[PDB]
């Protein structure tokens, strides 16, 4: 449960950066 | 928890998958995160950078600052 949470964190701030990628 | 600052947070959440390291291997995110995130991570955290380091280390504190903060604008 403590892991887990830390990769949600991890994975949410990977998805911000790819946000940002064109298609 | 016990840290809480958009980097700061990333930072425990990384050195939790790291398990308790200043630095994580390319493999350790490939097994910890989904195979995408470990390959598009393993390219922003440069070649970590300690002094006990590691042969095949990453620093993700430095990936974290550019995510919350890329170039001035």
């Amino acid at each position: 449960g403590k892991k887990a949470e830390a990769v949600a964190t991890v994975v949410a701030a990977v998805d911000q950066a790819r946000v940002r990628e064109p298609r | 928890m016990a840290d809480t600052d958009t980097a700061e947070q990333v930072i425990a959440s990384f050195r939790i998958l790291a398990s308790d390291k200043p630095y994580i291997l390319a493999e350790e995110l490939r097994r910890e995160l989904p195979p995408d995130q470990a390959q598009y991570c393993i390219k922003r955290m440069p070649a970590y950078s300690g002094p006990g380091s590691v042969p095949g280390a990453l620093d993700y504190a430095a990936f974290s600052s550019a995510l919350y903060g890329e170039s001035d604008l």
